[PDB]
RNA sequence: UUGAGGCGCCCAAAAUGAUCGGGACUCAAAUCCACCACCGAGACCUGUCCGUACCACUCAUACUGGUAAUCGAGUAGAUUGGCGCUCUAAUUGGAUGGAAGCAGGGGCGAGAGCUCCUGUGGACCGAUUAGUGACGAAAAUCCUGGCCAUAGUAGCAGCGAUAGUCGGGUGAGAACCCCGACGGCCUAAUGGAUAAGGGUUCCUCAGCACUGCUGAUCAGCUGAGGGUUAGCCGGUCCUAAGUCUCACCGCAACUCGACUGAGACGAAAUGGGAAACAGGUUAAUAUUCCUGUGCCAUCAUGCAGUGAAAGUUGACGCCCUGGGGUCGAUCACGCCGGGCAUCGCCCGGUCGAACCGUCCAACUCCGUGGAAGCCGUAAUGGCAGGAAGCGGACGAACGGCGGCAUAGGGAAACGUGAUUCAACCUGGGGCCCAUGAAAAGACGAGCAUGAUGUCCGUACCGAGAACCGACACAGGUGUCCAUGGCGGCGAAAGCCAAGGCCUGUCGGGAGCAACCAACGUUAGGGAAUUCGGCAAGUUAGUCCCGUACCUUCGGAAGAAGGGAUGCCUGCUCCGGAACGGAGCAGGUCGCAGUGACUCGGAAGCUCGGACUGUCUAGUAACAACAUAGGUGACCGCAAAUCCGCAAGGACUCGUACGGUCACUGAAUCCUGCCCAGUGCAGGUAUCUGAACACCUCGUACAAGAGGACGAAGGACCUGUCAACGGCGGGGGUCUUAAGGUAGCGUAGUACCUUGCCGCAUCAGUAGCGGCUUGCAUGAAUGGAUUAACCAGAGCUUCACUGUCCCAACGUUGGGCCCGGUGAACUGUACAUUCCAGUGCGGAGUCUGGAGACACCCAGGGGGAAGCAAAGACCCUAUGGAGCUUUACUGCAGGCUGUCGCUGAGGACUCUCACUCCGGGAGGAGGACACCGAUAGCCGGGCAGUUUGACUGGGGCGGUACGCGCUCGAAAAGAUAUCGAGCGCGCCCUAUGGUCAUCUCAGCCGGGGACCCGGCGAAGAGUGCAAGAGCAAAAGAUGACUUGACAGUGUUCUUCCCAACGAGGAACGCUGACGCGAAAGCGUGGUCUAGCGAACCAAUUAGCCUGCUUGAUGCGGGCAAUUGAUGACAGAAAAGCUACCCUAGGGAUAACAGAGUCGUCACUCGCAAGAGCACAUAUCGACCGAGUGGCUUGCUACCUCGAUGUCGGUUCCCUCCAUCCUGCCCGUGCAGAAGCGGGCAAGGGUGAGGUUGUUCGCCUAUUAAAGGAGGUCGUGAGCUGGGUUUAGACCGUCGUGAGACAGGUCGGCUGCUAUCUACUGGGUGUGUAGGUGUCUGACAAGAACGACCGUAUAGUACGAGAGGAACUACGGUUGGUGGCCACUGGUGUACCGGUUGUUCGAGAGAGCACGUGCCGGGUAGCC
RNA sequence: CUUCAAGGGCGGGGAGCCAUGUGGACACGACCCGAAUCCGGACGAUCUACGCAUGGACAAGAUGAAGCGUGCCGAAAGGCACGUGGAAGUCUGUUAGAGUUGGUGUCCUACAAUACCCUCUCGUGAUCUAUGUGUAGGGGUGAAAGGCCCAUCGAGUCCGGCAACAGCUGGUUCCAAUCGAAACAUGUCGAAGCAUGACCUCCGCCGAGGUAGUCUGUGAGGUAGAGCGACCGAUUGGU
């Protein structure tokens, strides 16, 4: 047959890539040598199109501008911190080590320096929990434990722009502008509509998968869709 | 070839 | 009275025109028995010749003589002698006193071919012999070239752009080249400016051979000249998506490849951007040249300035909106110029830049002020965190104002105000799960003077002739002019300017016929048309009133329905006002007031998909795709998923509110049960599970054999169905897990089926509703349902109407005639055909007849199985491709063990390689991971292939695919079919072998056991089909035995004849044995079935052999046994294709023809029976005999280089087995009404409802509403509803691709007529100059068919009820021919009314599609 | 050679080698043409698909969402009326522009290798469009039709492999003389083909019989017919 449309995706055209020139800034947690005595002010508050979620604008002490991932309740004005003596407020960026335990935080570093990895989607937040002169245990917003070198930095509060998942797009005409700005091709065939040439599930008099949907993780691309290795499927039991 | 000559 | 025979008669019906070949024939020209004489082949006889064979002579196959009664046909094919062509060689010739070739002609040879004469030609050409070979053509839908018919034919008409006419000019020549007038066409274009693209097409002169749909003096043509001028318009510069180069890395390698780093490239209308305006000028350029005026940049000098880089700008989305404001447009008035002439109107003009200077509204801010309710807006809004007001800072236009300008421009005047206001300027509000470039550059940052400002583009077209489309192509092709006037909501129609054009480039003629394209109008009726209202029509603008079901409360809704609508006079209201809007009163015309134009028909029921959206460029726009929404799956990012060979990369400037992978498909109510199989996943005592290392054996080593350990994986267990899918039979459990829940239901799913009932209609295979046992409904393979939406499928109603009854007339372009231009398709030949026949069964050409004088014009297309296409269907080929899968085999990829990198101290620590995070310091990780290598598992993701043959086509079924018997099989042998009966793929250590003893079934008699006797040639038994053999045995009993032995042959068979293997059998030999007294018997079973190659392995005994050589190991070989290929003389092997492709086949199916006639239709013979009695008024079984060729079936003859389907339609001819009509017979015939039959084909046999239907069902009419043939008549006539392509849905089946003798929505109809045929029209010839009038061989007709009524008569008849006829009348219907006084239609002749617009008004006209619309209408045609 | 043995197989009493012509076989293009493939390297996104960059386009009218305002009612929450506002994959619309339902009209050697006319759909958005740019052939692109990738698509185009192979259709050119078939048997993935036989022809050899007809003799045979108290099995009735 053809490829299926799983593999024109990896060869990385233009149709499947993010319109990278139109996004802002790679938001990530600023560098300090060390002592924390870096500390800058809000300047604007923008609209990330990377991640459909509010950014904001900040001028460092020395004189450094750059867009930060930020948290709810940030206003312009408000003074941040970024440091292992930084204040333990909203807004604020520090290692898991200085923040207590209980707080909300997002924008979590995997590896300390990294920059930020994990929660830094709208409204989400990570949790933090335990604390060890060895590790930081956090519990991400999908609802796993993730165990962290209480030296990864992270920032204090949840991410801004909660709830927008709340609303129903409603018309594919909203679906459509909101697609164009990230790395995905848009609208979505079935496979159990096309021909048997161009999908696993193609093909018949009438509509239905030739098989069970449920592929074994060793299947090879071409052939992996579907229910990848699911452990079960549907809702009863 | 397609029914009717030649449709 | 009866028997037999001959000839005939009855029985006896078919489709264009009857037949014995025809004419025709009757004491024959028939038939039968004899007889006579003739005709009639290439046979037979005979003369001569030829060939071939043989004989004699001969060197001879040279002659000569002889023989053939026993020689003379021939496709494929074998054999053999010869002719012709090129060039070489030897020998030898001809030619300018004329070679070759060519044309015509003479002679020879059976012939291939040789040769001569004449003319042409003007320089080469032969013969013999031996060689040579790109050596001989009628053919291949053969190749190239040329040419004829076609044919003076089609096209030069069709397009909402119908365009011209009269004078004149130039000229050899003028319909189309030019001037004028008149008449028109184009209005987002047919005008103006341009991008791309073209590339000289631009201008001028001279031309017409080419090109130009005709002509040409003209030209985008030909030829020669000429033409494009820039500091301030573009390019150039900047950066965009993105691109290239170098470096680095990869790769076997590169002209290859991703990242990273650096550099460069990337925008001419239309991104960003230093600067130019006005006039004049040329045949052609022009913000470029010239005149005037202005501006920018850089540098130089001088003055000022020390500021100088922070900031600003460049620089930005979508929707709504206010304010400022120019051009334009219009209004008022003045001036200049024109026009008009009944008035006093109408048109044009009334100018003047860049730039310099200056003005500033909005926004923001400041002071003042001091609002507790005020300020403000179109709207939102604003404020003690300080509102209004006042004052002020900053601050706009391509705008105003002044200069510029006793510049420029105008014949002149060379205005002033206003409204609405494009451009341009500046604000306010709203939206985003969407956030709306960047860089150079400018500003920030003065002034004077001078210098410099190069390089490239610049013509023209920019399209119904300069571009792409082969063309001067009705197609395609971007931007700006969106503000010209009336009109009106309008960038709409219609009409008209400016500007452009008469080149969407052939004309002339006929009241101009048929026929065709577009179209107008048609009385009465009104969907009767049709698959279907297809096509057309109706409605229509604006205001007022008014508006149902349902509904997601938005909608439905312009529902529906009703009323109004002009002009004129005078006014009111809103507003600053409009040349804006809304109303009032009165007057008044028309058939008509949105008067043209513009401009919805409406309502309901059902189905589908929620909606807008997407799609098969070029037959599918749909219910298909998408969608939001619902759900499931995977993944914590060093992730999941995906790309790359690698170096590396997309997702990702992303992070679970993410994004990957799938399913379902808005909302609403819901979504039952099943984990057995399959899939995925988790677990796992135990079982199974590879390689390395390890243990044993083996080998001086090694190959090799075995063991131990055991990863993923599998077994096993569990989880899971919004995972593939499943939800039955039976009974009051069974398969295989469950056994169909809510719903829905004859469904786009229901075979039966037009289901039953109801609605609706005269009538309803339709539609809707109810029922519903559901062939074969049903829950995210989503079920039910649903407002809104729809070029989706079905149905009903009102309205409307030429769709129809049933056609008519008209309009324009063709058609027809004439001038000019000028193709193509097609062509074996012949060709005036027709009716029949025959023939490979579908003939212009054969056969028999008939008909037929030639040529030409027009027509509609009957035939040439017409033209066009090497049939798509079907089969076949050890053809192709795309697709599928638990087909065969492999290849990626994933998982997993192991080895290397790889290090220190069956679980564990560390750090040092290696990895990752980090700017670094350092952190995490860590001998793992990555990478290299290997092993096991998964592995249609991908690749290559296979998937047999036989067959009354193929498939399914079967195996007649290897064997045996009887019959078929025709008394030797051989012998076919999917022929009839039926078997074999073993079994047996005895069921073999020998010997001894013995005789069986069955029956009878005596004491179904046993015992005795008798009869008993064979019916018993002998392993198994069948057929055959056998009795002191081949059978039975008993005993003994292992010959069912080794070796090697002969022969037959397998395979008749007649080659062919394995296998089988018969008969020997050698060896060794058994039994018997012995002869002898035993080469398995009494005979014919019980079978298997090469390679490879194992096995038996002996020997041969392995590369200089010895030893050991391990090999190679001679002989043979065993292991299987049953498709059985041996491949290792599944499907779909409707997305299809190719080679072929009528070797083979579907359609039609043809043969057949079981089937079907009809008849006849006999006449049981019933018909109250009575076979025969009527009905009529059984059985028997037939005719037809409508049905079906069979066959496989014809066509697969195509003979276009079903149904319908239109139009023509026919058949009789007759439905009606006429004339008759019988009657269970009183009459009337019927029932049955006879002759008879003249005429008729109609209209509708469901259905694509044919068929059939139903309704009302009727004299009756018959059947059938013509290629199931009729697609070079129509239609295209059905079957039967490509899309899609449902049910069923399938693992799947996909399928269906299931259903359903959608789905391109080609061609200019040569011949023949006919309808009509002419020109000639024949009869042999003329005018007029006739005749009538023959030819055509349906020219007439039928019905109702009245008188007869309430009569005959009859109890009555009821109720005729002859005849004479009147009328109707269908058909036919003709005609127009009458009625009706048309009537773009004509006359009138009237809307919009233009000519100033009036008058009078043009346009509104070939009449603007409306009203009337003559002739003619109907 | 095999072999106790026997019996078999192969070979043996000197003819070859070379040359030239010619018949035929096998491999090769193999007498010639004839088709759908398969593979390699290249050239195409001037068409078209999808994406991206930078620009451009949408007369006019209709409906009237939120928000806001005024008025009335209310203790309040709020409600009602009117106005304002101007939302929408919203409506009408030949505005421009886009699309392509019916006529199964015209055309169908066309104006045109997809046109013309009328009718019809969309027309503020998942919109339309110019230019620039990216994706390339078992690969793209695809709101999926196997659609599209320059009149080319169930695997583009060009050239090459290449004179592909075919048991399938077509064709294969001068004269004469002699002989003269087979359309059958066995085997075959074989039945549209081959091989081996039968059969046709040619050559060398052998050397006296041969046997298509008839008669007779010595033999083989169970078909026609017939018949069945002759087997066998069917097939009537009566005392
Ligand atoms: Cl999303
Ligand atoms: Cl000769
Ligand atoms: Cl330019
Ligand atoms: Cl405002
Ligand atoms: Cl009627
Ligand atoms: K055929
Ligand atoms: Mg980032
Ligand atoms: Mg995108
Ligand atoms: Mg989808
Ligand atoms: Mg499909
Ligand atoms: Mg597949
Ligand atoms: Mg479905
Ligand atoms: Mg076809
Ligand atoms: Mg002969
Ligand atoms: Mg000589
Ligand atoms: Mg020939
Ligand atoms: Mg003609
Ligand atoms: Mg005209
Ligand atoms: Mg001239
Ligand atoms: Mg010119
Ligand atoms: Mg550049
Ligand atoms: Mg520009
Ligand atoms: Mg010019
Ligand atoms: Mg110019
Ligand atoms: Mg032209
Ligand atoms: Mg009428
Ligand atoms: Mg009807
Ligand atoms: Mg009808
Ligand atoms: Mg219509
Ligand atoms: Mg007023
Ligand atoms: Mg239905
Ligand atoms: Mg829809
Ligand atoms: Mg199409
Ligand atoms: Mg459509
Ligand atoms: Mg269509
Ligand atoms: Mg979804
Ligand atoms: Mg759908
Ligand atoms: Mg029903
Ligand atoms: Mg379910
Ligand atoms: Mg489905
Ligand atoms: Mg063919
Ligand atoms: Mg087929
Ligand atoms: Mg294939
Ligand atoms: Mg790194
Ligand atoms: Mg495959
Ligand atoms: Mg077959
Ligand atoms: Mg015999
Ligand atoms: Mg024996
Ligand atoms: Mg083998
Ligand atoms: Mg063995
Ligand atoms: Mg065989
Ligand atoms: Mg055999
Ligand atoms: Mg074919
Ligand atoms: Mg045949
Ligand atoms: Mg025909
Ligand atoms: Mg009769
Ligand atoms: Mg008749
Ligand atoms: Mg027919
Ligand atoms: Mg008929
Ligand atoms: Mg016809
Ligand atoms: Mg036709
Ligand atoms: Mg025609
Ligand atoms: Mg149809
Ligand atoms: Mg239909
Ligand atoms: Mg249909
Ligand atoms: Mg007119
Ligand atoms: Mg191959
Ligand atoms: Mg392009
Ligand atoms: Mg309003
Ligand atoms: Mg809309
Ligand atoms: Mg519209
Ligand atoms: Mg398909
Ligand atoms: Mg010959
Ligand atoms: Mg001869
Ligand atoms: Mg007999
Ligand atoms: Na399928
Ligand atoms: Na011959
Ligand atoms: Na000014
Ligand atoms: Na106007
Ligand atoms: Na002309
Ligand atoms: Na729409
Ligand atoms: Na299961
Ligand atoms: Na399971
Ligand atoms: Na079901
Ligand atoms: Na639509
Ligand atoms: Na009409
Ligand atoms: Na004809
Ligand atoms: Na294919
Ligand atoms: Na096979
Ligand atoms: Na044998
Ligand atoms: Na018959
Ligand atoms: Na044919
Ligand atoms: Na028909
Ligand atoms: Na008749
Ligand atoms: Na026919
Ligand atoms: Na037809
Ligand atoms: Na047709
Ligand atoms: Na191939
Ligand atoms: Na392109
Ligand atoms: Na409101
Ligand atoms: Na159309
Ligand atoms: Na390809
Ligand atoms: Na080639
Ligand atoms: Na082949
Ligand atoms: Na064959
Ligand atoms: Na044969
Ligand atoms: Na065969
Ligand atoms: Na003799
Ligand atoms: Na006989």
């Amino acid at each position: 047959g053809r490829r299926i449309q799983g593999q024109r995706r990896g060869r990385g055209t233009s149709t499947f890539r993010a319109p990278s020139h139109r996004y802002k800034a790679d938001l990530e947690h600023r560098k300090v040598e060390d002592g924390d005595v870096i500390a800058g002010t809000v300047v604007d508050i923008e609209h990330d199109p990377a991640r459909s979620a509010p950014v904001a604008a900040v001028e460092f002490e020395d004189g450094d501008r750059r867009l930060i991932l930020a948290p709810e309740g940030v206003g312009v004005g408000d003074e941040l911190q970024v440091g292992v003596s930084a204040e333990i407020a909203p807004g604020n960026t520090l290692p898991l080590a200085e923040i207590p335990e209980g707080v909300p935080v997002c924008n979590v570093e995997s590896s300390p320096g990294d920059g930020g990895k994990f929660a830094r989607a709208s409204g989400v937040n990570a949790q933090l929990l335990t604390h060890d002169r060895n590790v930081a245990v956090v519990k991400l917003p999908s609802g796993e434990m993730k165990r962290l070198d209480p030296q990864c930095r992270a920032t204090i509060g949840v991410v801004a722009g909660g709830g927008r998942t709340d609303k129903p797009f409603v018309k594919a005409g909203n679906k459509h502008h909101k697609m164009k700005a990230r790395g995905t091709k848009w609208p979505n065939v079935r496979g159990v509509a096309m021909n048997a040439v161009d999908h696993p599930f193609g093909g018949g008099g009438r509509q239905h998968p030739g098989k069970p949907k449920s592929i074994s993780r060793n299947a090879p691309p071409g052939r992996k869709v579907g229910d990848i290795a699911s452990k079960r499927t549907g809702r009863g039991g | 070839x397609t029914x009717p000559f030649x449709x």
